[PDB]
């Protein structure tokens, strides 16, 4: 009727905060292992560095 | 900033270490025109001791 159908549709709100936590958990954790692959800029620089020593 | 200071306060010391040893050997050779000239005089004056007029 109409009470059962709103928990329904307050349902489909339930699973967009859900979704607000899958955006958080993902983009937490894709750039923290971009900000530690950036550690071949810096292997990089000790090679470059490497070859001024040398 | 480790590698790059203690790398070049050893090449510092690797080169001052080497004209540290040029100015002992300069010294050294300096000390050898010293010492076979006080050999020189040393056998120069056994000839005075050979010959018995200026001897005695």
């Amino acid at each position: 009727q109409g009470i059962q159908q709103l928990l329904q549709a307050e349902k489909r709100a339930a699973e967009k905060v859900a979704d607000a936590r899958k955006r958080k958990a993902r983009r937490l954790k894709q750039a923290k292992e971009e900000a530690q692959m950036e550690v071949d800029q810096y292997r990089r620089e000790r090679e470059q560095e490497f070859q001024s020593k040398q | 900033e480790k590698k790059e200071k203690q790398i070049e306060q050893q090449k510092k010391i690797q080169m001052s270490n080497l004209m540290n040893q040029a100015r002992l050997k300069v010294l050294r050779a300096r000390d050898d025109l010293i010492t076979d000239l006080l050999n020189e005089a040393k056998q120069r004056l056994s000839k005075v001791v050979k010959d018995t007029t200026r001897y005695q």
